[PDB]
């Protein structure tokens, strides 16, 4: 316990930069889902002025 | 039974205005009847057995064989009427050298034969009405040496009609017993 | 180990019996049936050697009609089977069924059962009666049973947890000619009461708390919970503990003003205890408003005497005394010359517990108060005022001289109440 | 089993000797071994809906309030 | 495609009656009509009647049957007279007042008769060259009470109405002056309330059963009692169920359960046979010699008339069904949970396989653990249990639960948590253990009801889908809260998207709406079917199915990221309330609120 207690503050960071990351990947990735869908408001308009 | 109930000066047994007064005794008819009618001198119901044989119709007050009844009280007191027929009851008793004796009080004898088990013993009620007072802690002093623990069963054979079959821990006079326990 | 012994008398004392005896079970680890799964309950349940648990309390009524609730509810195999004394006819709003020719039948069970019970407790410390003002049997049956348990055994304290008739609302008629005849019993064979009344506690349940429809099975909750405060110390562990005497020395200064108020501090939901800091300061400025009383009168018309607290959880002494030397500082709270100390503390290591399906949150401090104070001489004389326009034209009285009571103890205890009143105010004035 | 003739005798000899009458010897010793859907539960007590307790449901579906009883002195009065 | 049904109605009187080729036998259900074969094959359910059918009943020569059914009061109610060849409605008959207590066919196919109103009673008469009526009367005695029943005669003219509170009255009907004309049959001192009826073959004497328990006999020629019923034995509740015979035996039967042979001066049991649950249906079938009972719980029995031995042949529940849950990994297996009742099934056969009750309470959801362990259900008398797989005991219950019913429960995947949300709102989780099962922490965000709590498939968070307009996600290692769902519906179902991207939500206002896992953002919303209700979805392991059941006929099969709709919804209107798939991906199998479990095969969306 004592020898690990040395790097008490970079698993505290390190654990906030993941879930950081992995939230807004999944926002990424469902972003790609919504853009792929084709019955989308914005997408109709796209395709009426194409 | 009647281990943890209280055992204070009057305890009861069987009174006949009741929605079941027989719910704890058990009862062997054979050769007779038992009912509730109405007697036509205290004006109020009794119980009715009767029967051509003495020894086969019986109520017994512990229902179950092997279960006894345990009261400490010193005085068995009945009410029963005369019918000039033959009637007989029965008790047993526990003593403190831890047996079991008894004592019957049958109509028709005239030698009470002091036993190791069974001392039998005669009776003779009055023309009427009468109730009976029994008085088991001298019966057991004087006829077997030893004296009064327990009483553990009770049993009434043939020809009686039955009221109000009570434990005392005196003898009360008819002033002193309260109003319910009177006769009439 | 350091025993109680709870009788609870009619049938308003048995119904808030049956909601004081599952936050006993919930408090230490014992199930309903009385097994214990996994000596701090030594007070309340003795223990059998087949890992049973019996309780310290007798419930009596003479009628069989709510017994008969509890004898095949969910707490059946937990009583004794002669904890449980019934009849077959009550008392019908009248003292003198009760406390006179029906009612002296079922004393001997109740004073077997009393012996039996406080012949097995190795160290026995009072006694936790909970009768109702109100009742033909809750308020005979007990005056006929403590008139005689003083002779058996005397010196030990009387503790009374009574349901007090509240000024606007009641449920009977003849509550003036029932409430007035038991205080010839609890003045001189009794050592303190605590009343409590059903107005306020709707009161203080529907505007701290969001019930609409409140209920008995919501009052019966909060006064067992004062209870289980009140009985904090004989069972648990702190910095400060006060004993069934070390308060109830405290609290009779004079031997005819033994009728203190009760108030028990936290009473919040489960929504809104999140926005409140729940401090004790404030929890302790809580307790000295007019508005949670749980007894209808306001104490700042009057005086406070002398008072007690009850504390527990999660406090530590420093403020405490912050806390009560503001108290001593305000205005709104006034005493009297002959008490100018007129605080007690005691403290305790636990935190309240929450019963299931209780609208009450896990606080974590706690506070009971219990005062003697002289302005429950105006809930008395609102009462006082009930007696004598139904005497002067002697309405109901042949119901009470037909089951053996005679006229004139309707003048004795008036002019008993009348020299109890009187005493009041001779102790309020200054000197 | 039977380890002697005693035993073969009494160890099933299947004979009263007080209700067994003028016998013979073979009608004395005769041992035994010569003569020879849908499924349901049921909750034990019966229970009633009238004697519940967890709550006392408001006349008006409140969720929607029917006939507005407000908080005394401001605010939501239910759930 | 459509197959195995399953369920019954035997609720309302004389519901079974097999058509004399004696092959079909027809019954209703909750909103229509259903005719089995000998092979099971469905068909036809015959569509309408806005609402509950009520009475059935059959002419004689086996082309025409005839439901009436129940409104609101002040509401018409509709006979419709349909066919036995090509299964079309001929005639909608709607001229009553609140709904049609009682039909009957003439053994010459032109006349039908009909009682109608609980409160406005009367009897008007059909004919069936023109759907229209030829005259009515108000067939219930002013100063004596209401009717129930009526039967024609085979005089062709002539039809009784029947004591509801004991009036008797025979009308006689004679087309000219166009008139059906009261007398009634004078009793002496007798006054019961009659039950049942049936008439003879030579129409010599008519048998009433009572609900005191006597099987009287009556003489429609002298207008006058003719017999008395049993002393000694009457039998135990009302008469509910008397047939005839050819012969003159007539077949007795008593709402509580009892079946007896009886004969007409001496009305003594020949032949008894205890059944189960009351009857309230016999049906003969014409070759005579095998016949069926119809009772109260929805069991047909098959029971032959030689030797009286009988073969229940169909079961179901008797309430509003809700909740059904598959095991995960076995698709054989069905639990159905409903009002004082919790069945398990089969899926295949289905056969029943076991049966646990509740006295009289309520149940609310069923669920499984993620083992076969146990069965945890919810119920509203404040109680949560849980009972054995086999054997239905009693493992454990939870005292004093919510202050209301607990309505929606859900099982941890670990088999140690288990989260409870019910009417009042203080979402609670029970922590279970071999010993004892405690209470950690109750959550009080929501304001109104709960209606379903579905939990993450690796536990960390859950969802309840609740009828306030805030479906929450809490989080389940810490117990605070994340994400609030605030819409515009009263939510019925919100279901997981596998591979746990987001969360979609139905309910009452018909919007599927796909919900983005992350500040309960809307992303689409498409429509119901129309002006219905929506109150059970499904996805399937992979995630590209999905389907939806609800408040109209309807199921409907649709595409994940599309909307694709797949109707093959032509089952039964009685609300759908609950819907999952088979864990194989075989079977989609619903629940229809008035008791009728349906499954279809596995569509390709």
């Amino acid at each position: 316990r004592i020898r690990d207690s040395l790097n008490r503050l970079t698993r505290e960071a390190a654990v906030l930069r993941a879930e950081r990351a992995a939230k807004k990947k999944m926002h990424v990735k469902s972003q790609e889902l919504v853009k792929h869908w084709t019955n989308t408001y914005a997408g109709m308009k796209e395709q009426k002025l194409k | 039974m009647f281990k943890n109930t209280f055992q204070s000066g009057f305890l009861s047994i069987l009174y006949s205005i009741g929605s079941k007064p027989l719910q704890i005794w058990d009862k062997k008819v054979r050769n007779g009847h038992i009912k509730r009618i109405t007697d036509n001198d205290i004006q109020s119901l009794v119980l009715e057995i009767e029967g051509t044989n003495v020894s086969t119709t019986y109520i017994t007050c512990p229902a179950d064989p092997k279960k006894t009844l345990g009261i400490k009280l010193p005085f068995l007191v009945m009410i029963i009427k005369n019918l000039k027929k033959y009637f007989t009851f029965e008790v047993q008793v526990l003593d403190d050298k831890n047996v079991r004796r008894r004592f019957r009080a049958s109509n028709y004898q005239s030698t009470t034969r002091v036993k190791p088990f069974i001392c039998t013993m005669p009776m003779r009620l009055d023309d009427g009405w009468n109730q009976i007072q029994f008085n088991l802690s001298d019966f057991t002093r004087r006829a077997y040496g030893t004296n009064y623990i327990e009483t553990l069963r009770v049993q009434i054979h043939a020809n009686c009609r039955i009221r109000r079959v009570y434990f005392s821990d005196r003898l009360y006079s008819e002033d002193e017993l309260p109003a319910e326990f009177k006769l009439y | 180990m350091r025993e109680c012994i709870s009788i609870h008398v009619g049938q308003a004392g048995v119904q808030i019996g049956n909601a004081c005896w599952e936050l006993y079970c919930l408090e230490h680890g014992i199930q309903p049936d009385g097994q214990m799964p996994s000596d701090s309950f030594n007070t309340f349940f003795s223990e059998t050697g087949a890992g049973k648990h019996v309780p310290r309390a007798v419930f009596v009524d003479l009628e069989p009609t709510v017994i008969d609730e509890v004898r095949t509810g969910t707490y059946r195999q937990l009583f004794h089977p002669e904890q449980l004394i019934t009849g077959k006819e009550d008392a019908a709003n009248n003292y003198a069924r009760g406390h006179y020719t029906i009612g002296k039948e079922i004393i001997d069970l109740v004073l077997d059962r009393i012996r039996k019970l406080a012949d097995q407790c190795t160290g026995l410390q009072g006694f936790l009666v909970f009768h109702s003002f109100g009742g033909g049997t809750g308020s005979g049956f007990t005056s006929l049973l403590m008139e005689r348990l003083s002779v058996d055994y005397g010196k030990k304290s009387k503790l009374e947890f009574s349901i007090y008739p509240a000024p606007q609302v009641s449920t009977a008629v003849v509550e003036p000619y029932n409430s007035i005849l038991t205080t010839h019993t609890t003045l001189e064979h009794s050592d303190c009461a605590f009343m409590v009344d059903n107005e306020a506690i709707y009161d203080i349940c529907r505007r701290n708390l969001d019930i609409e429809r409140p209920t008995y099975t919501n009052l019966n909750r909060l006064i067992g919970q004062i209870v289980s405060s009140i009985t904090a110390s004989l069972r648990f562990d702190g910095a400060l503990n006060v004993d069934l005497t070390e308060f109830q020395t405290n609290l009779v200064p004079y031997p005819r003003i033994h009728f203190p108020l009760a108030t028990y501090a936290p009473v919040i939901s489960a929504e809104k205890a999140y926005h409140e800091q729940l401090s004790v300061a404030e929890i302790t400025n809580a307790c000295f408003e007019p508005a949670n009383q749980m007894v209808k009168c306001d104490p700042r018309h009057g005086k406070y005497m002398a008072c007690c607290l009850l504390y527990r959880g999660d406090v530590v002494p420093k403020d405490v005394n912050a806390a009560i030397a503001t108290i001593k500082t305000k205005r709104t709270i006034q005493f009297v010359d002959w008490c100018p100390t007129g605080f007690k503390v005691g403290i305790n290591y636990q935190p309240p517990t929450v019963v299931p399906g209780g609208d009450l949150a896990k606080v974590q401090r706690a506070v009971c108060m219990l005062s003697n104070t002289t302005a429950i001489a105006e809930a008395w004389a609102r009462l006082d005022h009930k007696f004598d326009l139904m005497y002067a034209k002697r309405a109901f009285v042949h119901w009470y001289v037909g089951e053996g009571m005679e006229e004139g103890e309707f003048s004795e205890a008036r002019e008993d109440m009348a020299a109890l009143e009187k005493d009041y105010e001779e102790v309020g004035v200054d000197s | 089993k039977i380890p002697k003739d005693d035993l073969d005798f009494r160890l099933a000899t299947l004979y009263n000797h007080h209700t067994g009458a003028f016998k013979n010897k073979t009608e004395i010793l005769l041992h035994q071994e010569t003569i020879e859907t849908i499924r349901h539960w049921i909750n034990p007590k019966k229970e009633s809906i009238h004697s519940i307790q967890g709550s006392i449901v408001s006349p008006h579906t409140a969720a929607t309030n029917g006939g507005y009883s407000r908080k005394n002195d401001g605010g939501f009065f239910s759930t | 495609e459509l197959q195995a049904v399953i369920g019954f109605n035997g609720h309302v009187p004389n519901g079974l009656k097999c058509h004399p080729d004696q092959e079909h036998l027809i019954y209703p259900l909750g909103c229509t009509v259903l005719i089995q074969a000998i092979n099971t094959n469905e068909q036809n359910f015959l569509h309408g009647h806005g609402n509950n059918v009520s009475c059935v009943t059959i002419s004689k020569e086996g082309d025409y049957i005839a439901s009436g059914q129940v409104t609101f009061m002040g509401f018409k109610a509709d006979i419709i007279l349909w066919d036995f060849k090509k299964r079309e409605l001929i005639a909608r008959l709607s001229l009553h007042k609140g709904k049609i207590e009682a039909l009957a066919f003439s053994p010459n196919d032109l006349y039908l008769v009909s009682l109608g109103g609980p409160d406005d009673g009367s009897v008007v008469v059909w004919s069936i060259a023109k759907r229209d009526a030829i005259c009515g009367s108000p067939a219930a005695g002013l100063n004596v009470g209401n009717a129930t029943s009526v039967v024609f005669s085979r005089c062709r003219d002539e039809m009784f109405v029947t004591a509801g509170n004991g009036t008797i009255r025979v009308w006689e009907l004679d087309l000219p002056n166009r008139k059906i004309w009261p007398t009634e049959c004078q009793t002496g001192q007798m006054k019961r309330i009659v039950l049942s009826t049936g008439m003879a073959d030579d129409d010599s004497f008519f048998y009433l059963g009572t609900t005191t328990g006597d099987i009287l006999k009556m003489n429609p020629k002298t207008k006058l009692l003719a017999d008395t019923g049993p002393v000694k034995d009457k039998f135990s509740l009302g008469v509910s169920a008397l047939r005839c015979l050819k012969m003159g035996g007539l077949l007795v039967g008593s709402g509580a359960g009892l079946l007896i042979f009886c004969k007409s001066p001496s009305y003594k049991p020949i032949k008894k046979v205890q059944l189960q649950g009351g009857i309230t249906s016999i049906t003969l079938r014409g070759e005579g010699h095998q016949f069926f009972v119809g009772t109260e719980e929805s069991h047909i029995y098959r029971v032959n008339f030689t030797d009286f031995k009988e073969t229940l042949i169909a079961t179901c529940h008797f309430e509003a069904v809700q909740d059904i849950v598959f095991p995960f990994g076995t698709a054989e297996l069905f639990a159905t949970c409903a009002k004082k009742d919790i069945r398990v099934w089969h899926t295949m056969s289905k056969r029943e396989l076991l049966r646990i009750t509740v006295p009289n309470m309520t149940c609310h959801g069923i669920d499984f653990m993620r083992d076969g362990k146990s069965i945890i259900s919810a119920w509203d008398d404040g109680k949560i249990r849980a009972f054995a797989p086999e054997s239905g005991r009693l493992m454990y219950t939870i005292n004093s639960a919510h202050r209301i019913g607990v309505t929606a429960i859900a099982t941890t995947s670990d088999c140690k948590r288990i989260i409870s949300g019910g009417g009042e709102g203080e979402v609670r989780v029970w922590q279970v253990g071999c010993q004892t099962q405690k209470l950690e922490e109750a959550l009080k965000e929501h304001k109104s009801s709960v209606s379903c709590i579905r939990v993450k498939k690796n536990n960390e968070e859950c969802v309840t889908a609740s009828t306030d307009g805030t479906c929450i996600i809490w989080d389940l290692v810490r117990l605070r809260r994340n994400q609030m769902i605030l819409a515009n519906t009263l939510f019925q179902c919100v279901c997981y998207h596998p591979e746990e991207f987001q969360i979609i939500t139905s309910g009452t206002d018909r919007k599927i709406a796909y919900w983005e896992v992350f500040d309960g953002s809307v992303i689409r919303e498409l429509e119901g079917s129309l002006s219905g209700s929506i109150n059970g979805m499904d996805i399937t392991q992979e995630g590209g199915h999905f389907v939806t059941g609800g408040h109209d006929h309807l199921v409907k099969v649709w595409d994940y990221n599309e909307g694709e709709v797949t109707h093959v919804g032509v089952g039964h209107s009685g609300n759908i309330m609950a819907m999952r798939i088979s864990p194989g991906n075989q079977y989609i199998v619903s629940v229809s609120a008035d008791g009728a479990i349906l499954r279809w095969k596995y569509p390709f969306a």
